[PDB]
């Protein structure tokens, strides 16, 4: 639930599922 | 990838983005002018101007 560090976006694996699972000339 | 008859492309809002030139066969696109909002960041105008 904590940030990884290992990853260079410093976020949690929990975050890194929300960010992936929600997702042009105008 | 356009049909050698065919003439121009368009897209959306009447974007067109093709042309052709009648005496030299060439494909080409276009890209409007940049443009934008000039916003002014300034503290209080009695500190400074
Ligand atoms: C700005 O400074 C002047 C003094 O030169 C003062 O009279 C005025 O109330 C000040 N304005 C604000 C918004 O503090």
């Amino acid at each position: 639930i904590l940030p990884d560090p290992s990853k260079p976006s410093k976020r949690s694996p929990i975050e890194d599922l929300l960010f992936n699972k929600v997702t042009c000339a105008q | 990838k356009f049909l050698p008859f065919q003439q121009f492309g368009r897209d959306i809002a009447d974007t067109t983005d093709a042309v052709r030139d009648p005496q030299t066969l060439e494909i080409l696109d276009i890209t409007p002018c940049s443009f934008g909002g000039v916003s002014v960041i300034t503290p209080g105008t009695n500190t400074s101007n």
